[PDB]
RNA sequence: GUAAUCGCA
DNA sequence: ACAACTGCGATTAC
DNA sequence: TTGT
């Protein structure tokens, strides 16, 4: 319940969020460095991991929120997932 | 909110300027916070 | 559409000797420089009065009492007649005495000290920006050792070359002698350094591009075949590119910042002012009378002789630091250094820092005034906009208002005589308060405040008793029963609050919750049981009648106010089943079914029953009437329902 | 010996923990006291520790509370010093300090305070065997020895036999190597440890050993040991046993240890923590007997043992102790029933006890051990849920410091009965069942089948192998549970509220006993010691309100009644006569009736008609509408008596002057002064006036005045002078103000049962609702709270109510009455109601169609109400918190020194407090506006504040404040004090210029 | 209450201070997707701006920049329509602040939130209220 | 002015 | 090393 | 303590 709310928007880890969406993101991260070159690479990396955490962040809130028979707007939900999943890491490879 | 004397010294050895865009910052600082009728349109 | 610009920057940074001097030196008339704490004495004994160039002197800070001054001859700021700023006699100066809380002063350190957040916490800039590592300047700052080379911008004879000296058992007094005394104390400060003068000319005599250049070679060479070893190894020189990489970022934005690293040591110590720490004595203030001491002993073993032993003043000087760091940050060492009765020091950090450090408990949250606070009571005769106010709150909260109503109308001649016939509760001062607060709006306000609706404005009602009332469809909002909870209530002072708080924050403005666009507003317990009975029904089946009406509802009712009439003369009961006449609208609700019955007679009109209702109709296919089967209850609902539609719409014109 | 016929003693725990204390504690104490012999000459002094002998106090309890001074005893002990020189031993009594003693009640009297000694609940010593499941792998076994200094000396097992003690902080450390340091050689440990195969193919001291008696025990009874109780230390073959079930739990042949079980904890009582306080005392008196030996050897004088010892150590340690220790609290006496509800108490935090974030879920909740033994429904509600609890009713402190219960041994033997107060470890081993015999199927009783409990579980069984049996009904509750009628009715989760509640109510000024009650309440009056009971037989010859002559055996004793009291929580305590003139009184009766105590039964409310049902809303929520009856007849009335002190503390430049005479103030005031600087007794005083007035010279006018709210008469004033400090002190001026509180809108009134309500409004008695008597009901409740509070058993206690006025009967009834059949309250209130209905022909207190239900009428219109609602007099109380206490108002007054915000605090005069929860509302909102005023000028903001009275009387308009508040300015100072700057430095967008705000 | 506070904290800053930002992107809502809940579909489309227009045919059921409602909602399930694109906060062009459309329809009132709204609080407390049960 | 302790909803 | 509900009110102890 |  609201523990697993507190669980899914501070990530911890990405298997606690999900095992799917880490199988999943560390699959992208580990093929499209092959695929669409240096350039084309990184940023399309980037937006199919916003997208499937965005939904995969909102859908999990959402059931838990359901389940107990909260009913939410999805729209407030995802101000807060913006913020989170709004940030970028650089790889400590680039250095300029 | 958290960590105020890491993040203070942080920003003192380094300089850092803030623009009063939020809501907090001109809480702390006593003023008209800039939403709704502080909103200027 | 050209915006308004405001543009508004806060800035910090580290501050220079220099500013903390000039934030508390000041020239008096005669030509002195005032503004150096010197003495840990803070007020005289059995006297009560500010000792001189003390933590409360008068001079340096500021005079306690307005327009009084410490020699003893009271004086008038802003007279016509000239008057000097300050008296000859005494430094303090003939000022209001607002300057004690914002004026600030300054201890000379005659040995320097490292600041604590930028030494002792886990990520170290001293040991970022210097590669030494930190424990070699903890060992350094605290613990007895030298540093052979802490200059590298002037010449040195000496080849020592070393990071860490363990001992000075190296060949010192053959040096000295051999060099005359004075030219041997010229170098050494180019030679081996210890304490606190090695940290600051390597922070003094420093190039950061140098420094970002190494740090640049560096990372280049490292991560060729790191990964391919071990994960120890890597875990290594990740964390030494970690490292570097921070060692860049501090050395590029000490370079375009205006700000020195030099000022990491502090040369010189503020001193907060007095009445932010008034004196019932404060822990603040004795640290300070501790780090006083021990800097003026310091002091006097430095002025003593040159031929003092280096043993008692380096232990003064660690004592210094020691007590600098305890009031600074205490804790980040693990050291508590509790009192005299096992009580561990607060410090500035633990001040700022915390729940109820200075920000949370004093700028995000404060207290009001105009405020009162009491139980909370139904008033189930009130309307969304209006709640029962007492007058006893109310009184105190509007006596401003009641002041200036009393000496504008000819009841009272002065603010005290008004005062007095307000206390004595004369009638008139009721009628005044009642007549002030007519188009005045209160906020109310709980406790819990989880949702936005926890505060709302209504309109203040005098009500005699102690017990504020409270709508009963608006609890729901402020998550209120009436079993014991308390609230506040806050007065607009101002036009443009009166105007924010009639306009937006009123409960017929807010009548849908912000999560998902619901009625948060809605009967709830007693009306919603009322609704119930009302429109619940009649026994229809066998528990209306005991035998099949085969072997063999009767009042007709033109109007429903007819059908009201005869249940207020308990002709009919609530329940009890009758027809009512309708005029061609045909907006009952009820299943999709066909008539369970329909007479057609020879003349051509047909009769058509259905479950709730009879249509009659004639050979034209014309509706000649409707008749629906129904209770009073229903058809009261509708009626009260409607009449409030069309009252409201009668009373807009 | 007793309390196994009958409800033993509420204050027995803490009278029989003084006892055992002053019996052994005193001595056990003073033998460890070390010989001083600090000297080249070895001048030794010694106190006879056999020579030990308490003395009676000099002043009485009735002295010492008016005039603010300890009730003690006199330790004198005969000391013998050996001189050097003289080479003899010189033997005199000394006068060590005084010692603390305990009223038959169980409080102390420290300082004229009444303060109560709250049992602590901490882990017993002894070896733990918990286990932890590793993340991969088999779990981990761990073995804790627990020392009475709080010495953790861990054993670990990994996957290998590795027996690992964790006493250093580094990765293990080798059993063996302890062992052999222990002192075994290698060969008798292998041949004396059972599966030595696991062992040899492996390949601070005295804290950790200082096991108290019933570690020794408990370590002997886990691991079997033949170690004699007397050698309470930590033995090798302790830890090699301990070793060895060790490794044993690893092959199944094990259990675990549950540390929530009782049998693990022990209870501190009054007596350990006096123990340990004495010893203290005792170290402090020999540090200061050294001292002033070494003192007189400076000055080369030989002293006789008295000028040695000082009585100063002794009663500072028990001051600071009855001061500022934890588990010493000030006596609540709002009402009798507090007085001992607040000895019961057993808490897990304190002094070397789980603090409130420490404890974990598992700590707070109930373990089958708690049966009998602690009460499950009374915690205290808040952050500290689970960890403050009270003690049974039946429950009794062991020779072991374990809590035991009483339990019936139906097993045939030559007594056939017992009552034998079973330890928490010992009932777990046998079948224990609370349910009755009254079942026969054609076949043998003993083959009939009943619910038990067995080794912490439930299971049915034959009546054959059932052991023992729970036969008191009030041996698994407490004195708040207790009182509550019908308690089988409702729900447990109300029975704490109801149980909180009934501490809550005030004394009124008459008191009425209830209809319908548990049974307890006499006892609860016996035990609370606001009762007169003679310790003498006789006759009263003479009878007087302030005293009452007992002749008895050719002597006369006078008891004094108390008349018109304070307490502590501003609640008045009086008492009435209940016996006559000339009347026989044995040894235990009751003289007289104290305060909310009526006929010997405790009384903390009334009885008054009530209907459930909604009545225009005024009952909407919780709220309940009554009638002007109870006002204009004093139903609810009470007296609340306040005290106002203020010291005339004499400061070195000046002392305090009391003068009646003070300029500066105007001649409304100051005419209920005396000649003197002090009220008059009998005097009207109100809000602003003066109570005691004085010069005050260092002249100024530090008087005393009369805060809002304060509107009583002066009943007494005290002029206390102080002395005993060693120096002259400041008189003290105590005034008392007595203010009768009637019923009105928003006091609040509870019911037994979890009922809590707010008045809302007070109708008259001719708009009230009238049953068919013709009577107005008092009350009118919400019917709408049964189904939402789950409340039944207040239905049942209106109805026997009613049956019982009508019949002038009042019904004690023991809880669990469904024990002998179904729908036992259902039948018992059904037949009393029939019968008052007919013996009182009124036909509808019973009515065949709807029982308990009747048909009444509307006062306003006079037309009946369609469906019928429940009448009944149930026992209503009036509680404490009230409208006038909470009523609170700030204009604009007063500032704090540092903060310049306004003061917090009711009586201080302080506004409310806008946090951030409500500033998050505000800016949602979105009245920047109101936000900015609250957080400036309302708040902060000296020079805005100061133009806003100016602005409000001359009715201009308020300017927004522009300068930053006084926190922001504070801020600034206080980061620049930590050499850290802030400037606003606001930029113009019209010209491009940086200009700074300060 | 501890997780009611931090959420605020990191949305505190976004108010509404533009009509539009420019955005031609919109996040594409399918039934068939998430196994088609018709509740849940509804209340997803219900107070969301329209990206892009929707064609049955020659027809255009509603056009771009326009707040979607219970009969579009109605109309839409009626005619099935495929995969249509919405505004939302996510497809906005800014972090520190959002626009009118990509919002929506505002929850107080019914309509669009107007320049000055914060409601990066209000969603912290709309998520935080209901935390209890 | 700070602590300790309890209560409140 | 860091944080773990919001406030209010009462008392005694410094 | 509990986890970070
Ligand atoms: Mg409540
Ligand atoms: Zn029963």
């Amino acid at each position: 319940g609201l523990p697993k709310v507190e669980q899914v928007l501070e990530v911890r880890s990405v298997d606690s969020i999900s095992m799917n969406l880490e199988k999943r993101i560390e699959g992208w991260n580990k093929c499209i460095t092959r695929i669409l070159g240096i350039p084309w690479g990184f940023l399309i990396g980037a937006e199919l991991t916003i997208a499937q955490s965005r939904i995969s962040l909102v859908n999990k809130i959402q059931q838990v929120y359901r389940s107990q028979g909260v009913q939410i707007h999805n729209r407030h939900l995802e101000i807060i997932v913006r913020q989170i999943t709004s940030k970028v890491l650089v790889s400590e490879d680039g250095m300029s | 909110f958290q960590e105020t004397a890491r993040v203070l010294a942080k920003a003192a050895l380094r300089g850092r300027i803030d623009w009063l865009k939020g809501l907090k910052e001109n809480v702390v600082l006593g003023g008209v916070i800039p939403v709704g009728t502080g909103f200027k349109g | 559409m050209i915006d308004r610009y405001k543009h508004q920057q806060l800035r910090i940074g580290s501050v220079s000797p220099q500013q903390i001097s000039a934030w508390a030196t000041k020239i008096l008339p005669n030509g002195e420089i005032v503004g150096e704490v010197t003495k840990p004495y803070t007020f005289h004994y059995k006297t009560n009065k500010p000792e001189k160039d003390g933590l409360f002197c008068e001079r340096i800070f500021g005079p306690i009492k307005s327009g009084i001054c410490a020699c003893g001859n009271y004086r008038v700021i802003g007279d016509e007649k000239e008057d000097p700023k300050f008296c000859e006699q005494c430094g303090v100066e003939f000022v209001d005495s607002r300057i004690r809380r914002y004026q600030m002063g300054y201890i000379k350190l005659a040995c320097p000290v490292t600041h604590v957040w930028y030494l002792k916490r886990l990520p170290s800039y001293i040991a970022n920006l210097l590669d030494k590592p930190l424990k070699e300047l903890e060992g350094l700052v605290y613990c007895d050792f030298s540093f052979a080379r802490p200059i590298t911008k002037k010449p040195t004879f000496l080849r020592l070359r070393g990071l860490f000296e363990y001992e000075i058992q190296s060949w010192k007094y053959s040096i000295p002698l051999f060099f005359t005394t004075q030219g041997f104390d010229t170098f050494r400060n180019r030679e081996i350094s210890t304490g606190a003068g090695a940290i600051r000319e390597q922070l003094a005599d420093l190039d950061l591009r140098i420094i970002i250049e190494n740090s640049l070679v560096e990372w280049e060479e490292l991560g060729e075949e790191g990964h391919t070893g071990n994960e120890w190894e890597d875990r290594k020189v990740g964390r030494r590119k970690d490292f570097l990489v921070r060692r860049v970022e501090l050395a590029k934005h000490f370079i375009r910042t205006n700000i020195e690293p030099e000022w990491m040591v502090l040369c010189l110590l503020p001193v907060l002012p007095p009445e932010l720490r008034p004196i019932m004595s404060s822990d603040i203030n004795e640290l300070y009378r501790r780090v006083i001491y021990r800097n003026n002993t310091l002091t006097d073993l430095l002025t003593t002789s040159r031929s003092t032993p280096g043993e008692l003043v380096m232990c003064q000087e660690k004592l210094v630091q020691e007590a600098v760091d305890t009031l600074l940050d205490n804790g980040i060492r693990g050291q508590p250094m509790r009192d005299g009765h096992n009580k561990v020091y607060k410090s500035f950090s633990d001040v700022i820092e915390g729940k109820e450090g200075r920000f949370r408990e004093t700028l995000l949250g404060k207290r009001v005034d105009y405020s009162g606070r009491s139980v909370i009571v139904v008033g189930p005769s009130l309307s969304l906009h209006r709640c029962g106010l007492p007058r006893e709150i109310a009184i105190e909260l509007f006596q401003t208002f009641v002041i200036r109503g009393l000496i504008r109308q000819h009841l009272a001649s002065n603010i005290g005589v008004a005062k007095s016939k307000i206390r004595e509760k004369e009638p008139i001062v009721w009628e005044i308060l009642q007549e002030v607060m007519q188009g005045h709006p209160v906020l109310l306000n709980r406790a819990p405040t989880l949702h936005r609706l926890g505060i709302q404005a209504f309109q203040p009602v005098l009500v005699e008793g102690r017990a504020i009332c409270l709508h009963p469809l608006v609890c729901k909002g402020f998550n209120a029963d009436f079993d014991g909870d308390q609230m506040a209530v806050h007065v607009p002072l101002s036009l443009e609050a009166q105007v924010e708080a009639r306009l937006l924050m009123f409960s017929h403005m807010n009548l849908l919750s912000p999560a998902i666009g619901d009625p948060i507003s809605v009967p709830t317990q007693d009306m919603l049981i009322g609704l119930y009975v009302l429109t619940s029904g009649n026994h229809r089946g066998i528990c209306v009648n005991r035998y099949n009406p085969c072997n063999r509802k009767e009042p007709f009712f033109s109007n429903s106010y007819d059908a009201i009439g005869a249940y207020r003369q308990k002709r009919i009961n609530l329940d009890s089943p009758l027809w009512l006449r309708w005029r061609l609208d045909q907006r009952v609700i009820a299943s999709r079914e066909t008539p369970i019955e329909v007479h057609y007679e020879s003349l051509g009109t047909f009769y058509e029953i259905y479950g709730h209702y009879l249509i009659v109709r004639s050979l034209k296919k014309q509706i000649l009437f409707i008749y629906i089967r129904t209770t009073v209850g229903h058809i009261a609902l509708y009626r009260e329902i409607e009449e409030a539609i069309q009252g409201f719409s009668r009373a807009y014109s | 010996n007793e309390g196994i016929s009958t409800i033993p003693g509420f204050n027995q725990i803490q009278f029989e923990g003084f006892c055992r204390f002053i019996d052994q504690g005193l001595t056990e104490e003073l033998y460890k006291f070390p010989k001083i012999e600090d000297t080249d000459q070895e001048i030794e002094f010694q106190l006879f520790v056999e020579t030990y002998q308490l003395v009676e106090p000099l002043i009485k309890e009735r002295d010492a509370v008016y005039e603010s001074l300890t009730y003690s005893s006199e330790l004198y002990v005969s000391a013998g010093l050996i001189w050097k020189n003289s080479r003899d031993m010189q033997e005199q009594t000394i006068f060590i300090g005084n010692i603390p003693l305990m009223n038959s009640l169980g409080t102390s009297i420290v300082n004229g305070i009444y303060r109560i000694v709250i049992n602590q609940i901490l882990q017993s010593p002894g070896i733990y065997y918990r286990s932890e499941l590793d993340h991969n792998g088999i779990s981990v076994y761990t073995g804790t020895i627990i020392s009475d200094w709080g010495g953790r000396s861990e054993l670990e097992i990994d996957r290998k036999a590795r027996i690992w003690a964790r006493v250093s902080r580094k990765q293990k450390i080798s059993i063996l190597v302890l062992s052999s340091a222990m002192g075994l050689n290698l060969r008798e440990i292998l041949e004396n440890v059972c599966y030595p195969e696991i062992f040899l193919s492996f390949l601070f001291f005295q804290q950790r050993c200082e096991l108290g008696r019933i570690g020794r025990r408990n370590m002997n009874r886990r691991l079997n040991l033949d170690i004699p109780q007397n050698n309470t230390f930590l033995l090798p073959r302790d830890i090699l046993a301990a070793a060895d079930h060790l490794i044993g739990l690893k092959f199944g042949m094990g259990a675990l240890d549950d540390m929530n079980h009782l049998k693990n904890k022990r209870i501190r009582s009054v007596a350990d923590l006096l123990q340990d306080q004495f010893g203290l005392a005792l170290v402090r008196l020999e540090n200061v007997v050294r001292g002033t030996i070494c003192g007189a050897i400076r000055h080369k004088l030989i002293p006789t043992p008295q000028n040695l010892v000082t009585s100063t150590p002794l009663t500072t340690t028990y001051e600071s102790f009855f001061g500022l220790h934890p588990l010493s609290q000030v006596l609540d006496r709002t009402n009798p029933l507090t007085q001992i509800v607040h000895g019961r108490k057993l808490s897990y935090l304190g002094p070397g006890g789980l603090t409130g974030r420490t404890a974990s879920f598992r700590i707070r909740d109930i373990h089958p051990s708690h049966y009998g033994r602690i009460c499950p429904i009374d915690t205290s509600e808040g952050i500290n849920v689970g960890l403050i609890g009270s003690l049974a009713i039946h429950a009794r402190i062991g020779h072991w410091g374990s809590l035991e219960s009483p339990f019936y041994e139906i097993s045939e033997r030559s007594t056939g009965v017992r009552m034998l107060y079973l330890s928490p470890g010992r009932d777990e081993y046998y079948m224990v069942a609370a349910g009755n015999s009254l079942a026969l199927n054609q076949d043998i009783q003993e083959e009939q089948v009943v619910p038990a409990r067995y080794r912490q579980e439930f299971l049915t069984i034959a009546w054959e192998q059932v052991h023992l049996r729970s036969i008191f009904p009030f041996q698994y509750f407490s004195i708040g549970a207790s009182l509550i009628p019908f308690i089988e009715h409702n729900d447990a989760n109300r029975a704490l509220m109801s149980s909180n509640m009934q501490r809550q109510a005030v004394p009124l000024s008459r008191s009425e006993k209830c209809i319908v009650g548990t049974g307890l309440e006499r006892q609860a009056a016996l035990d609370s010691g606001a009762l007169a009971i003679a310790e003498r037989e006789g006759r009263v010859v003479y009878t007087n309100t302030d005293k009452i002559l007992l002749a008895g055996n050719g002597d006369i004793l006078s008891i004094p009644l108390v008349i018109y009291q304070r307490s502590n929580k501003n609640t008045c305590m009086h008492q009435k006569l209940q016996v006559p003139r000339g009347k026989c009184i044995k040894k235990g009766q009751i003289l007289a009736d104290g305060a909310a105590t009526v006929g010997g039964e405790l009384a903390l409310g009334k009885n008054v008609l009530v209907a459930y049902m909604p009545w225009e809303g005024y009952n909407s929520e919780d709220a309940v509408l009554i009638s002007e009856r109870l006002v204009y007849e004093d139903i609810y009335t009470s007296f609340h008596i306040r005290k106002y002190e203020i010291q005339t503390h004499v400061t070195s430049q000046g002392p305090e002057k009391v003068t009646n005479e003070i300029p500066h103030l105007e001649a409304h005031l100051l005419r209920n002064l005396d000649k003197n600087g002090i009220v008059m007794l009998g005097s009207w005083v109100e809000t602003g006036d003066i109570l005691v007035g004085k010069l005050t010279p260092q002249s100024k006018e530090t008087c005393l005045k009369l805060p809002i709210g304060g509107r009583g008469r002066v009943i007494d004033v005290r002029w206390i002078q102080k002395r005993g400090g060693s120096s002259y002190n400041p008189e003290t001026i105590r005034v008392y103000i007595l203010q009768k509180r009637e019923i009105k809108v928003g006091d609040k009134v509870a019911g037994r049962h979890g009922n809590k309500g707010i008045i809302s409004k007070i109708l008259p008695r001719q708009d009230m609702p009238y049953l068919q008597d013709g009577r107005s009901v008092d009350m009118v409740f919400n019917p709408l709270g049964v189904p939402s509070r789950m409340n039944v058993g207040q239905i049942f206690e209106c109805s026997l109510g009613l049956a019982g006025s009508l019949l002038d009967r009042h019904y004690r009834i023991a809880p669990f009455d469904e024990r002998y059949e179904q729908e036992a309250s259902r039948k018992l209130v059904f037949s009393e109601l029939y019968e008052a209905s007919k013996q009182t022909a009124n036909p509808w207190v019973f009515e065949p169609e709807y029982p308990g239900k009747s048909r009444i009428f509307d006062g306003r219109t006079g037309n009946p109400f369609e469906q019928p609602v429940i009448i009944g007099k149930p026992y209503i109380l009036k509680l404490i918190h009230q409208v006038d206490d909470k009523i609170h108002g700030r204009s604009s007054g007063h500032y704090a020194l540092v903060t310049q915000q306004p003061l917090r605090g009711r009586a201080k005069q302080g506004g409310q407090r806008v946090g951030e929860m409500e500033v998050w509302a505000l800016e949602g909102f979105g009245v920047a506006h109101i936000l900015q005023e609250m957080l400036t000028y309302k708040s902060d903001h000296i020079r805005a504040r100061q133009e806003v009275l100016g602005t409000t009387i001359i009715g201009g308009t308020i300017p927004n404040p522009e300068d930053a508040p006084e926190s922001f300015r504070l801020l600034v100072r206080e980061l620049r004090s930590l050499a850290l700057e802030l400037n606003h430095f606001l930029v113009s967008e019209k010209n491009f210029q940086i200009n700074r705000k300060e | 209450g501890y997780l009611t506070r931090r959420l605020v904290e990191v949305v505190q800053h976004i108010v509404v201070r533009r009509t539009d930002c420019g955005t031609a992107r919109g996040i594409s809502v399918s039934p068939r997707n998430g196994m088609m809940p018709e509740r849940i579909f509804i209340q997803t489309l219900i107070g969301r701006v329209l990206a892009d227009d929707i064609y049955m045919g020659p027809r255009c059921i509603a056009t771009r920049n326009q707040d979607i409602g219970i009969g579009l909602v109605n109309r839409f399930i009626t005619f099935r329509a495929q995969p249509i694109s919405i505004r939302t906060p996510f497809t906005c062009r800014s972090t520190s602040w959002i626009c009118r459309l990509c919002y929506g329809r505002s929850p107080t009132h019914g309509d669009l939130v107007e320049l000055g709204e914060a409601v990066g609080i209000i969603a912290g407390q709309s998520i935080g209220e209901p935390g209890t049960q």
